[PDB]
Order: structure tokens, then sequence, then C-alpha cells
């Protein structure tokens, strides 16, 4: 994923929260997804994810941690 | 086909066949510690949520990560399963690995019925989890304002209470 400086469409929204970005707002762009700095975490613990790398469990992103202890 | 799969799919009547041979241990986890309850409560399955509780099921199990059967009811937005789980007693301050509560869970997925009707039951908002979260915090600005709002009308003090339990000093 990159780190963006919002300067998009009106109607753009995050993935997660679905909610709007502000001009210069710093986002994520994960595979062509945006979100918040604050969404682009991990779905229980809503930490950052270590190196960026996350695994999905039903839509929800997990942190390695948290895949591991739950879902794997 | 087992039990916890019948759970997670709401199949009453294979999960009420189970549960009448007594043999079966209607509390015991997954391998990841997900009881019959746990599921039910996670995929919002009310029915055979009902049937769980009065056939005996406890209601304060936890899974491998240590939620409740609450925080998954939460976190999923399943509001009559939250109030079920209420009325025969969960807690609704429990604590998971992380020291997130159902209602941070609720917050973070804009889950604002849940959430409201949580703080209308008492859920602390001020209580953060282990990295210094406050459950409300968690939500978009109109449901965190309100939330606070709604509950120092209930009587809740807003002070930010740092994570504390028996073994976080040693
Ligand atoms: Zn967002
Ligand atoms: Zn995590």
């Amino acid at each position: 994923s990159e780190n963006l400086y919002f300067q998009g469409s009106a109607s753009a929204t995050c993935e997660r929260c679905k909610g709007g970005f502000a001009p210069a707002e710093k986002i994520v762009n994960s595979n062509g997804e945006l979100y918040h700095e604050q969404c682009f975490v991990c779905a229980q613990c809503f930490q950052q994810f270590p190196e960026g790398l996350f695994y999905e469990f039903e839509g929800r992103k997990y942190c390695e941690h948290d895949f591991q202890m739950l879902f794997a | 086909d087992d039990i916890f799969t019948q759970c997670r799919e709401g199949n009453a009547v294979a999960v009420r066949l189970w549960l009448d041979n007594t043999e079966n241990d209607l509390n015991q986890g997954d391998d990841h510690g997900f009881s019959p309850l746990h599921w039910a409560c996670r995929e919002g399955r009310s029915a055979v949520v009902e049937m769980l509780i009065m056939r005996g099921a406890r209601i304060n199990v936890m899974n491998r990560g240590d939620d409740t059967p609450l925080h998954l009811a939460a976190s999923h937005g399943h509001r009559d399963i939250v109030q079920k789980l209420l009325q025969y007693k969960a807690d609704i301050n429990a604590v998971n690995e992380h020291g997130n509560v159902p209602l941070h869970y609720a917050c973070f997925w804009g889950q604002d019925q849940v959430a409201e009707d949580l703080v209308a039951n008492g859920a602390l908002v001020s209580i953060c989890n282990k990295y210094g979260e406050m459950p409300v915090d968690k939500a978009k600005a109109p449901l965190r304002e309100l939330l606070r709002e709604r509950a120092e009308k209930m009587g809740q003090n807003l002070n930010r209470i740092p994570y504390k339990d028996t073994f976080w000093k040693g």
C-alpha cells in the first residue's frame, strides 16, 4: 500500500467506513481502494499492519497476530 | 457439518437435535475457542442464540482472542442478539486480549443503534483499551459526540481511564 495526499473526486469515499476525504488529507491506497489512515488498520486491534501485511477473513482485514489467533 | 457450522448457518433443527444429546458439551469451543453461542451470535442467528441460552449455555465464554459472544454480536451489528445477551447477564464491559470492549467494535463499525443501546444499558465510554483508545473514539464524529452526550446525561464521568487489569503491572 501507498500513502497519498488526497486531491480527488468529491464522491470519493473510504472503502472501510464510507466517509469522505479532505483536500490534502493523508490517505492510504491498497490495491486501488482508498482508506483513511485510521481505517487501514486491523479490524481486531485497530492498529497499523506491521510492514503493511494483512490477511482477510470475510471481507475484514487482520494483522498476522490476530489472523493467527482467530481464523488461520 | 459439525455443530459449529450448523450454528453459523442457523440450522435450527440440527442444532436442536445435537443439543438433545446431553453427552454433547454445548459450551465447548472449536479450534479457535468459538463456542456454538459465539458463532450463532456472530452470524445473527437469533432463534439459535435463544435456544442455546435457554438450554443453559454460558454467556461469558471466551475464544482464543478473549472475545465473548457479546463482542461478536456488537461488532456485526446484531441488535436483537445484543439485547438478549444483556438480558441474560452478559458482562457489558467484557475485555478481550487487546483490552477492547463490545462498544469498541460497535463504534468502529458504525453500528449506531447497537452503540446507542449499549450506552443506554450503562456501557462505559471512557475506558481505554491496552493501546490507550477509548471505545467512543473509534466512532465517526456524529456518533462519537452523541455517545458522550448520552453517557453524561446517564450519569457517567467522562474522565479518561487508562487501561489496567490484574496482570498489567507485574
Ligand atoms: Zn475511513
Ligand atoms: Zn490486529
